[PDB]
């Protein structure tokens, strides 16, 4: 549950921050969903963090 | 054993059907026959190479899953010499045998005299810069040397495994195979990497990728793992599994399939993001063709059907403990692996999704049918699960 | 490398594009480098697009542009 | 050979591992005091280096315009790679069901936490405006500015933060039973209540071990792609760029293999004295060193495979810049690092193939030292040499490091060893409950013959 929330949170944060709230053009990189490369790492790291925290805190 | 014979008959029927329609496509068009035969040879080579690699890996690190499918890995790896003879048609393509057999232009760009020779009509300096390395004599010599290495390793390991059923299993025939697998792993990595460079990557001499080849090993490992799960579900009641195999080896192999699926996705995404963010023009045409004329839909299907769907299904403790469910997932994985290779190889020839012909579907099934038939004959040759093995205690 | 390009006026008169057709033949075998990109970029159609051109036939290395840039941009 | 030799008892493991801590402060061995004094001296060197770097600036290093990344990034990649092997031992081996991780997972994971703590300073120290590091973090501000998230340094911030937090909570989860065994043997009343709140009143019982084992399995299954993605991102920071020597597609797995390569070398270098000093020869046997050297040899062979792929790529392409990269590595002004690379991580790792060398302790110490030097030389060859000579020949210059970045290097070694000496003094360096469980498993295996 927390891992899927974590992954979704990371993708939402990146999309809103750089493709919605302040649409900066950086190096001609796309501002659409075609910017799906370079959004995988932050999303993956966020999901792992929430999932790991849930396991340790949950066991306790 | 009867289930293995039924699988052998099914593989023979699929092989003769594929060869027949492949010969029909050759008579209709001689070029498209070789274009599809390259892709069929590349996709059918994954079972024997992956079987040999996993056999040597499980010898280095002994486990329950390794002893469970050791004889099956030896039977799959023993088909490598027949595969070398199957390379003869491809070698005939890039040799002077062209202008015959219906080939107007040579099968490979680096074998056309109009390109690699300075002063030619189609001189390309980038392709011609590799004229001593990318030569029909040098490529055939490298391929033959790799086949001698692979056949020698597979036949020696199988012969030592057969001799283990006679005597002296603890002192010898278990450490010798471990040391041979230790040096063989480095040998197998180098040979397969350069084999992938020569057969598939040399189709476009303007592009190269260092991660490529390792992507091929992870791809072949996922294919042979799903193939092993399917064949384990087929022969689950051979009176040898029933008395020595529990749910632990099935769970370990399911975990290995899950780990190799995320490994393949990790390699493919790594290559993509490296080429995508660094927009260098010498590496962009590869991902341009694979995202053009409908080929993007193939990539999107691989992203979802070959990553997310297997990742979530195999995430649970179930669906990997149950052999039936794991075999069903392995069948979907096998189907997806065929599409992935089509996405890598077929765009070079067809250049359109609609331009894909019937021979592009015929050659993979036609050659994997011969691979399955030889695998079933080699697995019926000897009994499964070597009883005389110090690692057999790991099954208790 | 293709840092500095030099030609002759007698050949430039017949074809002003002959210098670019060279190099690309020795590098690729064709007269045009079919560079392909994976990034879309931006449009810049109806808007102002600031650009600069440096004529190598007029540069003499007087280093006046460097002192002007230093005096203008702190 | 066996991973547990003598007829140990559960109380034998408990007393032998519990006697290293809980020793009265006046009974501390003199060797610990000498090592901690050396580590504290190097820590003062670290404090002087950081203080002067903050006062003057990053201009005290040898970085210039072409080479904007010097040893401030080399030592960072070196340190962040040291902990990959310990994360592999503490997580990957748990999934692989390997029995030789029970006696070295605690010390290895401690090395990961300390190496990550040392590597976590360079992204702040090399900044030039260090106090603004939080601008890379998405925080609510009075401006409305976001990080780019399309650069690899934003991935790097999220990766190190996740790596450090997950490794810390996993280490503490593994320490909870050992905390319970310590507060049960602490004797003194105020030494108790300290491990007691650390153990959270563990009360080792069923309905608790079940959730403990499942959470530990999930944590290891999650931390394996975590550390892989971390070092893959530390590889992406160079691979995303357009530098000829940096845009190499095989960098993610090559960096992962190199990280675990240098990690196993450092772990062998630091565990052999730990094994031979304390009476731990019954727990860390010679078969441990054998299999660890085998893994180190395999990872070194994957690194050599990466060397060959780079050479094949430079020879295969007709690009002037890949060819000059190979020429500048082979006969350039900095070719010494490439030759040291080829000598260290390619020639010196070959003796590991044999068994007599794999069972020799001094040979393992020398090989581990040579491997660590070669890994530092490889990071130097990848970064500095590639950055020295770029596309425009006029933008060519040489990179000569100063004394202050060296002072930071020795200083980071001292902080690393200070934290390690404090860990081996306060907490048990071998996981106790995992060792007695391994003894129970070996007893059951001997019962079933
Ligand atoms: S100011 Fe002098 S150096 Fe600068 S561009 Fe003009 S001629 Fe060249």
């Amino acid at each position: 549950l927390f891992g899927l929330i974590g992954a979704a949170s990371g993708f939402i944060l990146q999309y809103i921050g750089n493709l919605v709230d302040y649409p900066l053009n950086v190096g001609g990189r796309p501002l659409d969903i075609t910017n799906w490369p370079a959004m995988i790492p932050i999303t993956f790291e966020s999901g792992i963090l929430l999932a790991s925290f849930a396991a340790a805190i949950g066991m306790i | 054993i009867p289930q293995l014979g039924q699988v052998q008959m099914l593989g023979l029927a699929a092989a003769v059907i594929g060869i027949g329609v492949l010969a029909a496509g050759y008579f209709l068009s001689p070029t498209s026959f070789f274009e599809s035969y390259i892709y069929g040879y590349y996709v059918a080579m994954t079972i024997p190479l992956g079987c040999l690699g996993f056999l040597m890996v499980q010898h280095l690190t002994g486990g329950a899953w390794g002893v469970t499918v050791r004889r099956m890995l030896e039977a799959g790896a023993a088909t490598l010499p027949i595969m070398g003879l199957l390379f003869i048609p491809i070698a005939l393509g890039y040799f002077d045998t062209y202008k015959a057999l219906g080939l107007e232009h040579p099968l490979y760009e680096w074998a056309n005299p109009e390109v690699v020779t300075p002063g030619g009509a189609e001189f390309d300096p980038i392709i011609a810069h590799k004229v001593p390395w990318l030569s029909p004599l040098w490529v055939t010599a490298r391929i033959a040397i790799f086949f001698i290495i692979w056949s020698a390793l597979a036949l020696t390991l199988r012969a030592w495994s057969r001799q283990q059923d006679a005597g002296g299993d603890a002192k010898k025939l278990a450490t010798r195979m471990r040391r041979l697998s230790g040096i063989g792993v480095a040998l197998f990595v180098i040979t397969v990497t350069f084999f992938s460079f020569d057969v598939a990557m040399s189709l476009d001499p303007h592009w190269f990728s260092t991660i490529y080849g390792a992507h091929y090993m992870a791809n072949a490992g996922l294919m042979t793992l799903a193939f092993l799960a399917l064949m384990m579900s087929r022969v689950r009641d051979a009176a040898l599994f029933r008395e020595y195999v529990s749910v632990k080896p099935i769970h370990d192999i399911g975990k290995l399939i899950f780990a190799f699926t995320v490994l393949w996705t990790y390699m493919s995404y790594g290559q993509l993001v490296i080429i995508w963010s660094g927009d260098v023009a010498e590496f962009t045409p590869w991902y341009v063709h694979r995202t053009q004329h409908g080929w993007v839909f193939v990539a999107l299907a691989l992203m979802l059907f070959a990553f997310a769907l297997p990742f979530f299904v195999l995430l649970f403790r179930g669906t990997k403990r149950n052999l039936n469910t794991l075999a069903t997932i392995a069948g979907w994985i096998v189907v997806m692996r065929f599409v992935d290779m089509a996405w890598i190889i077929l765009p070079e020839f067809r250049e359109h999704l609609w331009d894909i012909a019937i021979t592009d579907v015929a050659a993979p099934i036609g050659l994997i049918g011969l691979v399955i038939a030889l695998f079933a004959a080699n697995v019926q040759q000897a009994p499964l699960l070597p009883l005389r093995d110090p690692n057999m205690e790991q099954l208790q | 490398r293709d840092i500095y390009r030099v030609g002759e006026f007698k050949k430039f008169k017949e074809d002003p594009k002959y210098i670019a057709k060279e190099v690309y033949q020795e590098e690729y075998g064709r007269e045009t480098p079919n560079y392909q990109s994976l990034q879309p970029g931006d449009d810049y159609t109806g808007r102002n697009a600031w650009g600069m051109t440096i004529n190598l036939n007029a540069c003499i290395g007087c280093n006046a542009c460097v002192v002007a840039c230093q005096a203008e941009n702190n | 050979e066996a991973y547990l030799l003598p007829g140990e008892t559960y109380t034998s493991i408990s007393a032998k591992i519990g006697d290293v801590p809980l020793t009265p402060p006046l009974k501390t061995p003199k060797g610990w005091l000498a090592g901690f004094s050396v580590a504290f001296f190097m820590l003062m060197i670290f404090f002087v280096s950081v203080t002067w770097l903050f006062i003057r600036g990053v201009g005290i290093w040898g970085i210039n315009i072409p080479v904007g990344w010097g040893m401030d990034i080399i030592n960072f990649v070196w340190w962040i790679g040291i902990g990959h092997a310990g994360t592999l031992i503490s997580a990957i081996l748990l999934l692989l069901n390997q029995g030789w991780r029970n006696s070295i997972n605690r010390f290895a994971e401690a090395m990961t936490l300390f190496a990550v703590a040392c590597a976590g300073l360079y992204p702040i120290l090399h900044l030039g405006r260090p106090w603004l590091f939080y601008w890379l973090i998405p925080y609510p501000n009075t401006h409305g500015m976001w990080p780019q998230f399309r650069s690899a340094l934003a991935w790097d911030v999220f990766a190190i933060s996740t790596y450090a937090t997950v490794s810390l909570v996993f280490w503490l989860v593994g320490l909870i039973p050992d905390f319970a065994t310590l507060r049960d043997r602490a004797k003194n009343i105020w030494v108790k209540r300290l491990y007691g709140i650390a153990a959270l009143g563990w009360r080792g019982s069923a309905r608790h071990w079940h959730r403990y084992e499942m959470a530990s399995i999930l944590l290891a299954g999650l931390s394996t792609p975590l550390v892989v993605s971390v070092h893959s991102i530390i590889s992406l920071d160079f691979a995303i760029s357009q530098v000829p020597g940096w845009q190499v597609t095989v960098f993610p797995p090559y960096f992962v293999a190199g990280a675990v390569f240098a990690g196993f070398a450092m772990v062998l270098l630091l565990m052999i004295p730990v094994r031979t000093f304390y009476g731990f020869e019954n727990y860390i046997t010679l078969h441990h060193l054998d299999v660890m050297a085998k893994v180190m040899l395999t990872t070194g062979m994957i690194v050599v495979y990466g060397y060959f792929m780079e050479v094949f790529a430079s020879l295969y392409s007709g690009n002037e810049f890949e060819e000059y990269l190979l020429y500048n590595r082979l006969f350039g002004p900095s070719s010494w690092a490439y030759w040291g690379l080829l000598f260290c991580n390619a020639v010196a790792i070959q003796p590991l193939w044999f068994k007599k060398v794999r069972q020799n302790i001094p040979a393992l110490l020398i090989i581990s030292l040579i491997v660590s030097v070669g890994m530092w030389l490889e990071r130097y060859v990848i970064i500095v040499i590639s950055l020295e000579r770029d596309f425009l020949p006029s933008s060519w210059d040489i990179y000569i490091p100063t004394i202050w970045d060296w002072s930071l290097y020795i200083g980071t070694f001292g902080l690393f060893f200070t934290l390690l000496f404090l860990f081996i003094r306060v907490l048990p360096m071998i996981n106790i409950f995992e060792m007695r469980l391994f003894l129970y498993q070996e007893t059951e295996k001997a019962k079933q013959r």
